[PDB]
């Protein structure tokens, strides 16, 4: 998702920096990663067939991650209001 | 003393006690073909065809196939070299599998399978166990026939 | 039992099925059981055929 968002963002990466480093530097546009994840999600789930545990595991992972960012943003906002 | 006598000892002792590794060899040497039938066919044929351990079995069928034996044997052709040719067919198919292009061997296999498809069912079913043997034999020969017909198709 | 004692004697036997290969809630992990734990398995490399008398004894048990 990081590299896909980098492609969609067409921002250069210095060799001293890395892809994740550049993405994490300009925090203004990190939102691209969620829909990149989602696109990869349907791409994989089209292929996923029956008798697949990753079929649910991937969704579990993404659910936890997104809930966690919403969680941390909410708590920081509430604490620092 | 010739081991002839010793292996007669082992032959009767196994006739009484049941050690296949010895009855097979020694009865074959002693020209006991009907008994070798009612042992190998009854037990080992089914065992090996079910369990895919055909090495020892092919050894015994080869030693059975001896024409010096065969001239005194009756109906070795009827079942024995029958199973033996099935072994030849599957093994040279595996040869074909390790190969990529051999038409002058695919045609041999095709002639062999056409010949065997009409000789599979004449025997077997001495019992329900014979029925099982015949069923597996016919199913495998049909599978091999469809395989060879599919592989002998133009690209 | 009924299905088979219907039949003529040629089909009078059935192979014993192979052990395992069951789970619940389709699309799940390959192994699921309610009565678990084991220390050995019946021979599945060598299969067996099940006949009227065998089936009669199993029914008698049941």
């Amino acid at each position: 998702a990081i590299q896909l968002a980098l492609d969609k963002r067409m921002c250069t990466v210095p060799q001293n920096l890395t892809a994740a480093d550049v993405y994490f530097r300009e925090v203004s546009q990190m939102e691209i990663i969620f829909e990149c994840l989602v696109d990869k999600e349907e791409a994989d789930l089209e292929s996923t067939s029956i008798d697949s545990v990753e079929w649910a595991n991937i969704v579990v992972n993404v659910n936890t991650i997104l809930k966690d960012m919403l969680h941390v943003a909410c708590q920081y906002r509430q604490s620092k209001n | 003393l010739p081991a002839q006598w010793i292996h007669k000892a082992k032959a009767v002792r196994s006739r009484r006690d049941g050690d296949k590794h010895k009855e097979a060899l020694y009865l074959l040497k002693s020209h006991q073909w009907n008994q070798c039938h009612k042992l190998v066919t009854r037990h080992l044929a089914a065992d090996a065809v079910i369990n895919e351990n055909y090495r020892y079995l092919r050894g015994f069928l080869g030693e059975l196939a001896r024409p010096e034996h065969c001239k005194h044997i009756q109906d070795w052709e009827t079942a024995g070299k029958v199973y033996l040719d099935y072994i030849s067919v599957i093994e040279m198919l595996n040869q074909i599998r390790q190969d990529e292009c051999s038409g002058g061997e695919l045609e041999k296999l095709h002639t062999k399978v056409m010949s065997l498809c009409k000789w599979v069912e004449l025997i077997q079913c001495y019992s329900a166990k014979g029925r099982l043997a015949q069923s597996e034999m016919a199913k495998r020969v049909a599978n091999i026939l469809r395989v060879v017909l599919s592989l002998q198709q133009p690209p | 039992l009924n299905c088979l004692r219907l039949i003529r004697p040629e089909y009078a036997w059935i192979v014993q099925p192979v052990s395992g290969a069951v789970y619940e809630r389709p699309g799940a992990s390959p192994k699921r059981n309610y009565d678990g734990e084991s220390s050995a398995v019946p021979s599945s490399s060598q299969i067996e055929i099940l006949e009227l008398r065998d089936l009669e004894k199993e029914y008698v048990l049941a």
